[PDB]
């Protein structure tokens, strides 16, 4: 019982930590978007329309 | 950018990390009720702020943050609302809880999963304080399914004894019935007023809740105890000790009655359900009273005297004062804690025996347990200038200064007058008297921990309404000028209540036989409810779930409706068209017979 | 094992088409279904006439 | 088997004091009372008509079932007591202990060394407590549930695992 | 160890990834014979960009 | 703030000005202080670092404008070409009329909080305003049915002004 | 005889022969490979990475995007004294009533 | 798809491709990999279905049913392997074989974008779980459970069928899209009714409706576990799906017709959540009480309100993990003591701890607390249900009471009380045991921090 | 609470057989059945294991209480009950 409680906790921790400090260190390495008006004859990027650096990265990959 | 946002935050997440640290496991698996003790204690004194604030600024706020899912036009948020309710209520919740948890590591001292009691009443704990701090109808709901299961767990603690599995059973079905009650208040409120937000329930005045506040009022019912939905409480005993010192004496079952307090705005705008509550509350203390004083365990008279105090409760709710509701709240928390206090004391130290028969003699043996009994039980008859007076005695003077419906104000009376007998039999069985428990005497309470623990509730249950009283702002016009034989009645009743019950007490002591009396055999029987209404309708329902609902309709006919007469309809014929006997003769007349017929009468030939 | 399969299995083999089986399985069968659709629809037809001649107060109900 | 006259008299003696002790208390009073009860029933103690004696149990539970106290005292630890089965959640039986991990069970050499002598023991004597039952049980199965003791020598009483094992009252 | 013996017992682990390599050439393949109005819609219809030459791909 | 203050009107806030009576001092404005310098500070000298670190290397994003196209109401019949179009419209105007009434409702709650007990009297313009926004919502999509579409709007709408005009013409008479 | 069947096979436990065993298969090398997989694909791969995946796709139903919206009408409708919403969506002036 | 679709019938050579005793390590690690493709197929634009192909679309309907079937497909593999682990390979290889050309027809079922063919993998998924409760089930009454849970389904399919092409001939195609762009008003004649009668009755046999749910029992009871999971947790959810998707022609008619299946499975909830109170076995108990909340999800649909499809959605896949986890809990008593009697087995929280705790949240669960998905859904349909009639509320808040007192009834005989004495062949729970439990209540409480994936497509 | 131990046990036992007016203290033996030995009444036998249940403060069986006679017997049974084994 245990050991089963311990192997989830270490195991489901080895990649939490590393997701955890990366979604802190995206936070506060380039920030959050703000808002901005169409600029003239420009087309936006289809990803370049979210506010989470994340969130773009995730439309410009598979989305 | 006042404490009073950030900090009434913190003192509830604070309290969710002695749970965290038990999933990692480097919690102190030698030490963890300190642990939960400290960090509750701590709570505590972070809690004392944001009162400070609302006596000196008088400032009420509201929390909206990160928003759990976008409903149409219903912005289903996260939403802690600072009321004066909210605010209040904290500090003497997690003071109680942190005195009960000095209790526990004395009373506890050997239980072996003693780590899992702690986690049970945090989780208990971190419950409630988001059932008493929401906003959103849906985030009080979080609270209110939350308390029950895990009062569920807690009573069912002792998970090997059999009766304790029935009354945790019992107590998440009469809870499950008021229930229903929210439920339908729910949907009320979502399909008339468009929303769960308490801000827009009161801003769209819905003055005609007959039906929401009639289900609030039966949400209030199941959790709070009352008649009809009630006999779980007194049957939460099975439980430890510590559970029903803090879970069934004003921070568990205290949770419907101040749902109401919640919803008071709109309660008065009408005038049937208010009434309802009237009747309610009225018949709760005489019914709970009546069944207390007749029983012989110091437990289940303890709880009893809970079940009138919220019937006395929702009686003030009826004559539209929902303020002074929650000034008894918080001054019943001091009372019946150390009430429930004093009973796990004196039960740990005489070999864990709570019938009230074999105590005796204890004044001058536990001096301190019999005064802190004498303190709450004087408290909660209303001692002028105690902390019981401040609110009860103030409770029956704007009783009778209302339009009260006649029967309510005679009933609360008389039970305010019984209040005082089962405290009298409390202490005429227990201390005072000759003692008649078994030789080997082990009478030990010098223990720290149980000393600090009942000193810390003693200390407050003198100065709290005091404190309270002249804190708060005035939030409800008082009566001035009353006749003085009903604003002296209060004091009175009990007097008499005091008066008849040591007579009847002390008749005991005379030597003569005792009579039975069959109006003690209705009242000794916990007035024949459980024995009717607990073994009636159980075997009704679960008879014809066997009899006829699962057996008669699911397979003796439903199986025999489409599948077996189906399976029968083609059994039968294909018998007919596979007994064929194998003559030609036979075959080729059946060839004539169709070559006949098909060349004739069906029109073929045109 | 005996009363698991009296419980379960047993009943069919020795089901019998009594009357007495056969009012009771229309009592608590068509029985309650008509029932509830008789209150349901007295209600609902009650509901949808104050609708319609415009009797009915939901000017708050939207999200339906 | 069968309950006598004196055993159901016994009983309803026993029965009967412990319910006066509820509606009594009060010790002065429950000796006293006792004193009468005994009293009334020493009169009656020959009365060779046992047609009478059991006329005279008719309305003595009649009485008692009329007088008894609708919430009868009783020591905590007893059917329908307030500590009943309180402990029955922490008697792990005996025989969870060979699911143990090795490690685990390194932690108490001496007492899994002890573990051992018992199940080499059980094991020898499982044997002779079958024959002894055989060889002693009376014909058509055996008439009374009780079993027999241990007539030869150096031998276990038949069926004795259970019950000398058995999880202790108080665990914990 | 031993390259040929792990790929005798262990070889099959590709055909899964390569079967969503696969899976991705298809809906990249079949897209372009449901191209049809691509940059016809009125709500989406934006002027050719100077060196891209069609939108979506 | 960063939101606009026109589109959630919060009226100006008054606020006494301490002036104790009692010699001793409040432990309120004590406390308080001391809540300064050990939270406030630390938490003002954290969040400038970030602001700092996010204004050393700023990246934009806009709000997709979908230009306007013929609704259902031009849409001719069978021309799902045409119909996709406009139902797409119609939908987008769905959730952005329901965000409408969203803002409306916060604006309703937050009157109700802010006046206190004085709710009722002080903020009665905002419950009129729900008012009307909920009636036009139900002379609007209200009760489509749950597979609501632009074509569903359009029979509920022309089935009201049949009654209207059956209204309108009986009470010229 | 009735036939010839080989009666109930024992129950066996995994646990008697390797105790370290993680109740996945009988050889002890790949019970432990198979509790590594089950693990490693199932929580960290699959829950933990895919919890933040599906915690931050882009704009859900356009959500926030919706809101935008309304802010601009809202100051766009009241300031110039007309209803904040329209009764009909569908501008009758498009439409035509028969009869 | 042609992107989910092709790695699912890949991984079919690569069960039968593979080493002896590797088959269950492969096809779990490559069975979650498909699942993890499937979690980015969650998101859906606003409100136009995401379209991937003329044959193959998915909705913000599909799409969180879709990701289930997926995760689910290692979950039976890690259920099975072990009652099966005395199994010869060819056997083990085909029981791999089943479960993934099931998990395939499920995959092409929730994504079809014509209804025609919707209904042929609709009525495919019998086929592969037909094999399933027949050869490897363990029990005698498997075979008239298969007969039973064959011929109820199909003989409603059928009616479908002749429906379907009787729409072909009419209204040209029949693919989801142009069905709800050219609605028509289901004109109330005899004709239609019946029409509405067979475009209906097909699917409501799926999801169990009163009176015509006698297969659970035998179906579900008899099946070995991972057949005892899908049976519950997605087939059930089969006729969801098709009764959300072909409720868009039958709407001037679902109204009036409605009342009889309506009192049907409001009475039925009462009805079957009362059969539980009296049961013996643990998977009925587990089965009927699937009756119960599908047979909610049932007046669901038929109300036909924005609102409740909206809790629809969220309960079905609530109770898929939550039904299906409960099925293993009864699987993994049930072979450490080889029966399903529930008071043979009473007293195993003091035995097996942990085992405790997930029957704890398992029952919990089914209790549907705050903010649980099932809350989330039972409560939705609730308000929805009562803004439809006010006396709905009697039926389905007492349905509620009578769901906490069987739910809590199981845990308490079995985990509560005093352990079995003569029982001595329980051992600690294996890790395997444990995990897969462990993916089965994690996800279920990872969804309620955000409904917004479980709301479905009217969100 | 200290461990229940035999000689406790036992003194505990004879010290309440002695109190009993019509059982005098100079004849008391551990090992000697009530009514042979020392002449007794059952109806006087069943009082005494009322007086040893408050004593020790549980309950004695009916059943068992009968076969109960010795005062030795008496130590044991109580001993068993309460699992001492010294
Ligand atoms: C610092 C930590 C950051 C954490 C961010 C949050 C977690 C992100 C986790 C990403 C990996 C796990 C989720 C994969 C979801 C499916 C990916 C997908 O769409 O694949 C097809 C996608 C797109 O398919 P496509 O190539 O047909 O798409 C065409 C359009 N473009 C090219 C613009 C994308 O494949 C690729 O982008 C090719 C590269 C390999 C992809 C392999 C997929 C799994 C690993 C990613
Ligand atoms: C700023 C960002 C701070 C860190 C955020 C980290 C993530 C987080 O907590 O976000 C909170 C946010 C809160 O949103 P918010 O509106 O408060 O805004 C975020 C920013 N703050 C907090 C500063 C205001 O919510 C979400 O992101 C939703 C998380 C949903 C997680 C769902 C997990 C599902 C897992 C499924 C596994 C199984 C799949 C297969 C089966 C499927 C079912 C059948
Ligand atoms: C206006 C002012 C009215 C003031 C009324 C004051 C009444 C005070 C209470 C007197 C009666 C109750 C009482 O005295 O209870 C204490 C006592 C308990 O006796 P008992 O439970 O039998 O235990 C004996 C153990 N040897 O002795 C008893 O006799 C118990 C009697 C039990 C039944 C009491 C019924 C009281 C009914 C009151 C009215 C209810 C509404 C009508
Ligand atoms: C096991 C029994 C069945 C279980 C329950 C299934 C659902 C019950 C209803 C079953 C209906 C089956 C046939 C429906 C196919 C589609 C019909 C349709 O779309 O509607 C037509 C409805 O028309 C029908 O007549 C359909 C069949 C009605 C019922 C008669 C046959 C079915 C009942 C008996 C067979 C099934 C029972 C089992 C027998 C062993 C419209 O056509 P129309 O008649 O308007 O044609 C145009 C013009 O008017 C000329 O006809
Ligand atoms: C508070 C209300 C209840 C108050 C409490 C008393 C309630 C009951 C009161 C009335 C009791 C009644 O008189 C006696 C009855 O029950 S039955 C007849 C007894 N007649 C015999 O038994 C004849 C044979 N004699 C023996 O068997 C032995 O003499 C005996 C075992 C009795 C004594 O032990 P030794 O001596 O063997
Ligand atoms: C004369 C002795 C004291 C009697 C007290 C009776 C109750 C006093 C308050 C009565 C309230 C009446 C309200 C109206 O009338």
């Amino acid at each position: 019982d245990r050991r089963f409680l311990k192997l989830m906790r270490f195991y489901i921790l080895l990649t939490g930590i590393p997701v955890a400090i990366g979604i802190t260190l995206v936070n506060v390495f380039i920030g959050e978007a703000e808002l901005a008006d169409i600029p003239e004859g420009y087309v936006p990027e289809h990803w370049e329309y979210f506010k989470h650096p994340i969130s773009r990265w995730i439309a410009r990959t598979f989305y | 950018m006042n404490p009073f946002a950030s900090l009434t935050l913190t003192t509830l997440i604070i309290l969710t990390i002695p749970i965290m640290m038990s999933n990692s496991n480097i919690y102190k698996t030698n030490l963890y009720p300190n642990y939960v003790k400290t960090t509750v204690s701590y709570a505590f004194t972070l809690s004392l702020v944001p009162l400070l604030m609302f006596m000196h600024t008088g400032q009420e706020m509201i929390i909206s943050n990160w928003h759990w899912m976008t409903l149409q036009t219903v912005e289903l948020s996260l939403s802690f609302k600072m009321d004066y309710f909210s605010v209040m209520f904290i500090p003497v919740a997690l003071f109680v809880t942190w005195s009960i948890m000095e209790f526990s590591m004395w009373y506890m001292h050997s239980d072996p999963f003693i780590n899992r009691f702690f986690k049970y009443l945090v989780l208990f704990l971190i419950t409630m304080m988001i059932l008493v701090t929401a906003n959103n109808l849906f985030q009080l709901f979080i609270g209110w399914e939350g308390v029950g299961i895990m009062s569920f767990l807690l009573i069912g603690w002792w998970h090997g004894r059999t009766d304790a599995n029935t009354a945790a059973l019992q107590a998440i079905l009469y809870n499950r019935i008021g229930d229903i009650g929210f439920v339908l208040s729910m949907a009320w409120f979502l399909t008339h007023s468009n929303a769960w937000d308490l801000q827009q329930i009161f801003m769209l005045n819905n003055e005609c809740p007959n039906m929401p506040l009639i289900g609030l009022l039966l949400a209030a019912a199941g959790k709070s105890a009352q008649f009809g939905l009630h006999p779980w409480l007194p049957s939460a005993m099975e439980g430890p000790t510590p559970v029903s010192a803090l879970l069934h004496s004003s921070t568990m079952v205290v949770a419907g009655v101040f749902l109401l307090i919640r919803f008071y705005p709109l309660m008065e705008t009408n005038k049937l359900v208010q009434t309802m509550t009237l009747c309610l509350g009225a018949i709760t203390t005489l019914f709970t009273a009546l069944c207390a004083i007749t029983q012989n365990d110091i437990k289940k008279i303890v709880a009893f005297s809970t079940s009138s105090q919220l019937g006395l409760m929702m009686v003030t709710i009826g004559i539209n004062q929902p303020h002074l509701a929650f000034l008894h709240i918080c001054m019943h928390a001091f009372f019946k804690a150390m009430l429930f206090m004093c009973s796990g004391s004196i039960i740990h130290s005489l070999n864990d025996e709570q019938d009230i028969r074999k105590m005796g003699g204890l004044y001058k043996a536990m001096p301190f347990t019999t005064t802190a009994l004498i303190i709450g039980s004087l408290a909660l008859t209303g001692m002028p200038y105690l902390t019981g007076f401040y609110s009860k005695d103030l409770i029956i003077e704007a009783v009778n200064m209302s339009y009260t419906n006649a029967w309510a104000l005679l009933m609360t009376l008389i039970a305010t007058s019984l209040t005082a007998a089962y405290s009298t039999r409390i202490i005429f069985f227990a201390f005072l008297g000759k003692p008649r428990f078994p030789p080997l005497v082990l009478i030990n309470e010098n223990n720290p921990l149980l000393i600090n623990s009942i000193k810390r509730l003693l200390i407050g249950s003198i100065f709290a309404g005091f404190i309270i009283s002249n804190n708060i702002p005035p939030m409800t016009v008082p009566n001035t000028t009353m006749p003085l034989y009903m604003k002296m009645t209060a004091l009175i009743v009990t007097i008499m209540g005091f008066m008849l019950a040591l007579e009847l007490n002390n008749t005991t002591y005379y030597l003569k036989f005792k009579y039975p009396s069959q109006t003690y055999k209705f009242s000794n029987m916990l007035g024949y409810y459980p024995s009717i209404m607990h073994r009636l309708p159980t075997y009704h329902n679960l008879s014809m779930s066997q009899k006829s609902a699962s057996s008669l309709l699911d397979l003796i006919w439903l199986e025999t409706i489409l599948p077996k007469t189906t399976s029968f309809i083609q059994m039968k014929m294909s018998i007919m068209v596979s007994n064929q006997k194998g003559l030609i003769k036979l075959y080729f007349l059946s060839f004539l017979i169709t070559i006949m017929i098909s060349m004739t009468l069906f029109n073929y030939h045109e | 094992i005996r009363w698991t399969y009296a419980r379960s299995a047993n009943i069919y083999p020795n089901f019998r088409p009594t009357p007495k089986t056969s009012l009771l399985g229309a009592l608590f069968g068509i029985g309650p279904l008509f029932f509830w659709y008789y209150v349901f629809k007295t209600d609902r037809d009650k509901k949808e006439k104050l609708i319609q001649e415009g009797k009915l107060d939901q000017t708050f109900n939207i999200s339906y | 088997a069968y309950l006598t006259h004196q055993q159901k008299v016994l009983r309803l003696y026993k029965r009967a004091l412990r319910h006066l002790e509820s509606w009594c208390v009060h010790r002065d009073k429950y000796r006293y009372f006792a004193c009468l009860m005994r009293a009334r029933f020493d009169e009656h103690k020959n009365e060779k008509d046992m047609v009478k004696a059991t006329q005279l149990l008719r309305q003595a539970e009649e009485e008692f079932w009329y007088g008894q106290h609708p919430q009868p005292y009783i020591f905590p630890e007893s059917p329908g007591g307030t500590s009943y089965e309180r402990y029955e959640c922490y008697k792990v039986p005996e025989w969870c202990l060979d699911d143990w991990h090795p490690s685990e069970k390194a932690m108490y050499p001496d007492y899994f060394a002890k573990r051992e002598q018992w199940k080499r023991l059980r094991r020898e004597s499982w044997e002779r407590e079958v024959k002894q039952l055989q060889e002693e049980t009376p014909p058509g199965g055996p008439r009374t549930e009780a079993l027999p003791p241990a007539r030869k020598e150096g031998d276990l009483p038949p069926l004795w695992w259970h019950i000398v094992t058995r999880p202790r009252e108080r665990p914990m | 160890m031993n390259v040929l013996q792990i790929v005798r017992d262990h070889w099959v682990h590709i055909l899964v990834p390569v079967g969503f390599v696969f899976g991705c050439y298809l809906d990249r393949r079949s897209d372009e014979k449901l191209t049809a109005f691509r940059n016809k819609s009125l709500l989406f219809k934006r002027e050719l960009r100077p060196n891209e030459e069609v939108t979506w791909k | 703030d960063s939101w606009d203050k026109d589109v959630y009107p919060e009226p100006p806030r008054r606020t006494p000005a301490p002036a104790p009576q009692t010699s001793l001092p409040n432990p309120v404005t004590y406390l308080t202080k001391i809540f300064d310098l050990l939270v406030d500070r630390p938490v003002t000298l954290a969040r400038e670092f970030i602001e700092q670190q996010h204004a050393k290397n700023r990246y934009y994003y806009y709000h997709r404008e979908f230009r306007r196209v013929p609704d259902i109401t031009e849409c001719e019949e069978k021309d799902i070409l045409c119909m996709f179009e406009a139902e797409m419209q119609w939908r987008r105007d769905y959730k952005v009329d329901q965000e409408i009434v969203n803002i409306i409702q916060e604006r309703l709650k937050a009157c109700q909080q802010r006046e206190g007990e004085s709710y009722r009297q002080n903020c009665a313009k905002e419950l009129e305003q729900f008012t009307q926004v909920s009636k036009a919502f139900q002379d609007r999509y209200s009760d489509l049915g749950a597979h609501y579409s632009a074509r569903k709007c359009l029979a509920k709408q022309k089935q009201r002004m049949l009654a209207e005009r059956k209204a309108a013409k009986e009470a010229a008479a | 005889i009735r036939l010839q069947e080989d009666p109930d096979p024992e129950d066996e436990n995994l646990y008697e022969k390797n105790p370290d065993s993680h109740g996945y298969d009988k050889d002890p090398i790949v019970d432990l490979w198979n509790m590594r997989v089950v693990f490693f694909f199932g929580f960290s791969i699959v829950l933990v990475l895919g919890s933040t995946f599906v915690a931050y796709l882009p704009d859900y139903r356009m959500q926030e995007w919706a809101r935008r919206e309304a802010e601009r009408l809202v100051k766009y409708r009241e300031a110039n004294g007309l209803p904040l919403m329209e009764s009909n969506c569908f501008d009758p002036n498009k439409i035509q009533l028969p009869e | 798809m042609l992107k989910i679709i092709i790695p699912t019938t890949m991984l079919l050579p690569m069960t039968w491709m593979s080493k002896h005793n590797m088959i269950w390590i492969n096809a779990t690690v490559h069975s979650l990999l498909i699942s993890l493709i499937s979690l980015s197929l969650l998101n859906q634009l606003g409100e136009n279905s995401l379209n991937f192909s003329l044959t193959f679309f998915s909705d913000s309907l599909s799409a969180p049913l879709l990701v289930l079937t997926t995760w689910l497909l290692p979950l039976m593999l890690m259920a099975s392997q072990s009652h099966l682990s005395k199994e010869t390979t060819t056997r083990k290889k085909l029981y791999i074989t089943m479960l993934i050309l099931l998990q395939l027809f499920l995959i092409m079922t929730f994504t079809a974008t014509e209804l025609i063919l919707f209904y042929i993998l609709f009525e495919a998924t019998l086929v592969p779980t037909l094999i399933i409760i027949t050869r490897w089930g363990n029990q005698t009454e498997r075979l008239n459970a298969g007969l039973y849970f064959l011929f109820y389904t199909l003989a409603g399919s059928l009616p479908l069928l002749v429906a379907l092409v009787y729409i072909q001939n009419t209204t040209g195609s029949l693919n989801f899209l142009i069905i709800h762009y050219w609605s028509h008003p289901l004109s109330n004649s005899w004709s239609n009714i019946f029409m509405w009668l067979a475009c209906i009755m097909a699917f409501m046999v799926k999801m169990p409706l009163y009176g015509l749910h006698l297969w659970l029992p035998k179906a579900h009871v008899e099946a070995p576990i991972a057949g005892s999971m899908v049976l519950a947790a997605v087939l059930l959810k089969l006729g969801g799906y098709g009764m959300m998707r072909i409720t868009t022609i039958l709407n001037p008619l679902t109204n009036y017709m409605a009342y009889p299946f309506l009192m049907l499975s409001m009475w039925g909830m009462i009805m079957t959540s009362s059969i539980c109170l009296r049961q013996t076995d643990l998977k009925s108990l587990i089965a009927y009480s699937s009756v119960s909340h599908m047979a909610l999800v049932i007046v669901a649909i038929m109300i036909q309100t924005p609102w409740s499809f909206m809790g629809a959605t969220a309960l079905m896949i609530a109770h898929g993990l939550t039904s299906s986890m409960l099925f293993c809990l009864a699987n993994t008593n049930y072979e450490r003591v080889h029966s399903r009697t529930m008071i043979l087995a009473r007293g195993l929280q003091t035995l097996l701890p942990l085992m405790a705790t997930w029957w704890l949240m398992a029952s919990l669960t089914n209790l549907a607390l705050p903010p649980s998905i099932n809350l989330i859904g039972e409560l939705f349909i609730i308000t929805a249900s009562f803004s439809w009639s006010n006396i709905t509320i009697i039926l389905m808040g007492m349905n509620m009471m009578i769901t906490a007192l069987y739910s809590l009834y199981m845990l308490i005989t079995t985990q509560r009380g005093k352990y079995t004495h003569h029982i001595n062949n329980i051992k600690a729970s294996f890790t395997r045991e444990n995990a897969l439990m462990a993916l089965h209540i994690l996800p279920l409480l990872l969804l309620t921090l955000n409904p917004k994936m479980i709301l479905g497509p009217l969100y | 609470a200290p461990p229940l131990t035999l000689e406790a046990i036992k003194d505990r036992v004879l010290y309440v057989l002695k109190l009993y007016d019509k059982i005098d203290p100079e004849k008391l033996s551990v090992n000697s059945h009530f009514m042979k030995d020392l002449g007794l009444d059952s109806l006087d036998q069943v009082e005494i294991i009322m007086a040893m249940e408050d004593e020790f403060g549980f309950e004695i069986p009916d059943i068992d209480a009968e076969k109960l006679m010795c005062p030795q017997e008496i130590v044991d049974y109580i001993a068993d009950k309460k699992d001492v084994y010294e």
